[PDB]
């Protein structure tokens, strides 16, 4: 059936391209609709998301800022790598359950990436200050 | 599988207005528990009950309320059977219509017979919600009209 | 925690939030399925992006109800310079889309139609006009750039 | 004749609504639906 | 009761206005009033007055023409003016626009009644 | 039988509402609000008012021929946040059609074969009888 | 129209009818619908 | 049979769309029904659920607040991930059996998410204060 | 309201100009104006003035021909000149070029008004 799937994968490929372009179109439409005094966007967006429009670069396409709607094997592989990596981080006591849930409820690879990095940095700092506190406790005991 | 749950589309998206509404709800609940609790006897019980709601969000409380409503009424009315009948009617006619209304003060959902609905003023619209005028002509029993229009 | 973020990350988060919410709200996949059927039948798949009621909306365009002019042998529809969309809308839809601009005379026209279906012919013209703009060359005051 | 709907709320009286319902009783055609006879034959 | 309520479809939906009827005047009622609530603990109301958001519209009082022209009141008594302001909201308690319009009209009539009361007490004390 | 003909009408009436431009008292932020036609615009404060006609869902039920019940705006106004004119009734449904056409249901495409089957099996029954 | 089960006799010959009867009109048998249905169904589950 | 299921997946897809829209309509109908002096909702709803209606804006669609009825692979995947996450939390003595029961009888993904977060926070705080208690006990013994 | 807004497609888009209309003159308004905001806390404005980026363009003042020829103003007042400079931006408040042009024109008119006020102040103190 795979070799028969090849016969219509051209239809599916052009369909995927059309869907990608339509979603970029809808994204720009939503970007313009943001600056029209609609209170709906205050509920589905965060504070920084609602504050992006205040900068003087929001009138142009997201493709010009390095952002593209993409459904390719690269993004799925990156999602799978990030999720498996977070699972590996949960074990070894390196990633919190709350932040795991945040990753599961993110929808953005960048957001979960930053969450993992923040948790790493926080836990490493806590470990380091733990060693320092123990060492100075021993030192002052000896003193 | 039939698991239709209300989900927050962006669970990690919080704004100032959501926080303000959460604060309003928490203040209202605090006043109520202050009123009902009789001089420290169960006031701490109410604080214990509502302390776990400080970690909630406005969107979480709304999603919760929607989920309990939908779950209770799905388990009550056996909505999947209604959907199965509508699916068979869709196979027969290509038209699947449902009406949702308030009867007796409770919300109810019913399957509209395609032969007993007149849909007027649509714009080649596939959806029934875009119609500007609908007529439902059916022969009800006297008990049903009294159960619906006693008031 | 936003100090560790970057501008590109914040923009990506906002865009993903918008597309996520509206994809779940509109069932955009069903619209794409219908468009795929239209494409298999016609070799043509078209979608319109617009704001209706202040919210972004996405629709599938009937291939028989869109007239594309002044294209350059381009398989893409975005390259067109003039598009006319002729379709029949219900009065409810036109009032839902143009309440903020319809005059009382126009609403009376909607009322006073004989209504012998009772739909309204909504013809929408899209055309690329031209504007005179100025390319001004200025020196940065601090540095001679 | 369906009564005028471009009125103030005050002038939408009982007789106006009764006229709407009487028009509805006086009564089908649609652009994306089959005739009732077709559906009845299918059933 | 049909006063400020829309009891339809097996429910009891209200626009917020409380038609306080059937009790009688303060002098004719042995308990001097209907005693809606306890807050001044004796919160008494008579048959003619109506209440919206814990504030009372007096039926005994009248609107001077000066206060009729500005704030654009309709009824001869303040209670009747509110019974005229809330008519659109009675058939549609769940409409957001109706609730906002009721909120604004109720504030206007409340301010008009406060102006009438301060004018009356100032004249009486004079 | 002993039933009553219950005819229920749903229709979108048109309602006059006002869009009022009012300024925030604290900050110089002009704001927008929607009010019914009976709302008096607050002059002496910069409140600019413009009137629009907007859809509104109405209902009404006739039982038999003499009873008239629940003639009023629908108490369930399926309202939207930003669009006062986006409303509908409780009826939700769809057509399983193709490209703005009438639905070519599964039964429709199978029916000619069923009719041919009935004809052929009638021939078979007559042959069996004879 | 073909996908919706309508055959136009002027699309496959010169018509030398308008009556919905087989002795002069031609049946349509929708054998193409399944082929497109397979592809649209696969599109949904991708 | 899979390639035969493809032939009717279009019918099933439109059916699921109709079901989603019908459930959204019923949700709005129930929202309006709440503000009708019915004591049934006092039993099937909690306190906070019954005070949501007191806040303004309840008259509008839930889709304008970021809430949508959804039956997709994303939500089922999220539910499965949350359930296995809770099961892993039970082991390692991090999540209490009572809250496990609450998750198994939750019906809302955010509710179970906040329950997991609450128990993680409680256990971590208890561990931290126990460690501090042991350290100060040792310190005072030495003193 | 049509004053410096393009309310179309169910939205409210603005070019940044605020047509502060419908209030009245400072003397004719009982509150001395519209009182748009609080910051001097009494930020009062009349019917003819327009505001861009918290800068008030005054309608009572006229345009000297000397300041007409340089900076190329069109209206007889400063408010009218701002209402003429922002005509393009009303129908296209989202265009980047329109925003840049509006910002430049508003800066020019602001400098012109500052020069005119400085000249009038110097002449009056003279
Ligand atoms: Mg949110
Ligand atoms: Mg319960």
């Amino acid at each position: 059936t795979l070799q028969s799937s090849h016969i219509t994968e051209w239809l599916f490929t052009i369909h995927d391209d059309v869907k990608k372009r339509a979603l970029e179109c809808f994204l720009e439409t939503a970007k313009v609709a943001l600056k029209g005094r609609n209170k709906k966007f205050q509920y589905i967006l965060s504070d920084t998301s609602t504050r992006v429009m205040e900068i003087d670069g929001d009138e142009f396409a997201e493709a010009d800022y390095g952002l593209v709607v993409d459904n390719s094997n690269g993004t799925q592989e990156l999602q799978q790598k990030l999720d498996t990596l977070a699972q590996a981080a949960l074990q070894t006591q390196t990633l919190s359950f709350s932040t795991i849930t945040k990753l599961y409820t993110s929808s953005s690879l960048a957001e979960k990436q930053r969450l993992i990095e923040k948790d790493e940095k926080q836990i490493r700092e806590r470990q380091a200050q733990a060693q320092k506190e123990q060492l100075e406790a021993q030192q002052q005991i000896a003193a | 599988v039939f698991d239709f749950k209300v989900v927050v589309t962006n669970p990690n998206a919080i704004s100032e207005i959501e926080d303000n509404k959460k604060n309003e709800l928490l203040q209202r609940l605090q006043e109520m528990i202050t009123d009902t609790s009789i001089s420290e006897d169960e006031y701490n019980i109410k604080l214990e009950k509502l302390n776990d709601y400080y970690t909630y969000e406005w969107q979480d409380i709304r999603e919760v309320r929607a989920n309990e409503l939908l779950n209770h009424y799905i388990k009550e009315y056996d909505i999947p059977l209604i959907f199965n009948n509508g699916f068979m009617d869709a196979m027969t006619c290509g038209e699947e219509i449902y009406q949702c209304d308030i009867v007796g003060g409770e919300p109810v959902i019913e399957r509209v017979n395609p032969l007993k609905i007149r849909i007027f003023k649509s714009g080649y619209s596939n959806k029934v919600e875009d119609a500007d005028m609908i007529i439902l002509e059916d022969y009800w029993s006297p008990g049903r009209v009294i159960d619906t229009y006693y008031d | 925690d936003y100090y560790t973020y970057e501008w590109q990350d914040i923009r990506e988060v906002r865009a993903n939030e918008l597309l996520n919410h509206y994809i779940k709200e509109y069932d955009i996949p069903l619209i794409f399925n219908n468009g795929f059927m239209d494409a298999m039948t016609c070799g043509e798949e078209i979608y319109q992006c617009d704001i209706v009621g202040g919210e972004p909306v996405i629709e599938r365009v009937n291939p028989l109800k869109i007239r594309i002019f002044k294209s350059g042998y381009s398989n893409k529809v975005e390259d067109a310079d003039m598009i006319i969309l002729e379709d029949y809308w219900s009065p409810g839809r036109v009032i839902d889309t143009y309440y903020d601009v319809l005059s009382p005379k126009d609403i009376k026209y909607i009322e006073t139609m004989p209504d012998y279906a009772g739909n309204l012919r909504v013809l929408r013209l899209y055309w690329k006009s031209k504007r005179k703009i100025l390319k001004v060359k200025s020196y940065d005051p601090e540095t001679g750039e | 004749n369906f009564p005028r709907q471009m009125l103030p709320f005050s002038k939408k009286t009982k007789q106006w609504r009764k006229d709407c319902l009487l028009w509805a009783n006086q009564k089908n055609y649609s652009l994306v639906r089959k005739s009732v006879i077709h559906k009845k034959i299918n059933y | 009761a049909f006063g400020g309520w829309l009891n339809t479809q097996g429910g009891d939906f209200t626009n917020g206005v409380t038609f306080i009827n059937e009790g009688g005047s303060h002098e004719e009622n042995p308990y001097q009033g209907i005693q809606i609530g306890v807050d001044g603990a004796p919160n008494l109301v008579e048959q003619g007055e109506v209440v919206y958001d814990d504030y009372v519209f007096s039926d005994r009082m009248e609107i001077p023409d000066d206060i009729r022209k500005e704030y654009k009141l309709r009824g001869k008594t303040f209670a009747k003016a509110a019974k005229s302001a809330q008519r659109e909201s009675e058939e549609r308690p769940n409409d957001p626009l109706s609730t906002k319009g009721l909120q604004a009209a109720m504030e206007r009539i409340a301010t008009a009644q406060e102006e009438a009361r301060q004018r009356k007490e100032a004249h009486r004390e004079g | 039988a002993g039933n009553l003909r219950v005819l229920r009408l749903y229709w979108k009436s048109k309602r006059k509402i006002l869009k009022v431009k009012s300024y925030d008292p604290e900050t110089g932020e002009e704001e927008w609000n929607f009010y019914p036609e009976n709302y008096v615009v607050n002059k002496e404060a910069g409140e600019e008012v413009q009137s629009f006609w907007v859809n509104e869902a109405w209902e009404g039920t006739m039982i038999g021929n003499e009873i008239f019940v629940n003639m009023r705006p629908r108490l369930i106004q399926y309202n939207r946040l930003n669009n006062p004119s986006r409303c509908h009734f409780g009826i939700v449904g769809s057509i399983y059609n193709l490209n703005d056409s009438r639905p070519f249901s599964l039964v429709d495409m199978m029916k000619p074969y069923n009719y041919l089957y009935d004809a052929i099996h009638d021939r078979l029954n007559k042959a069996i009888a004879s | 129209d073909l996908l919706n089960g309508r055959l136009h006799m002027s699309d496959l010959e010169l018509v030398l009818i308008k009556a919905a009867y087989i002795p002069d009109r031609l049946q349509h048998y929708p054998i193409m619908n399944s082929k497109l249905n397979v592809l649209r169904g696969e599109e949904s589950k991708r």
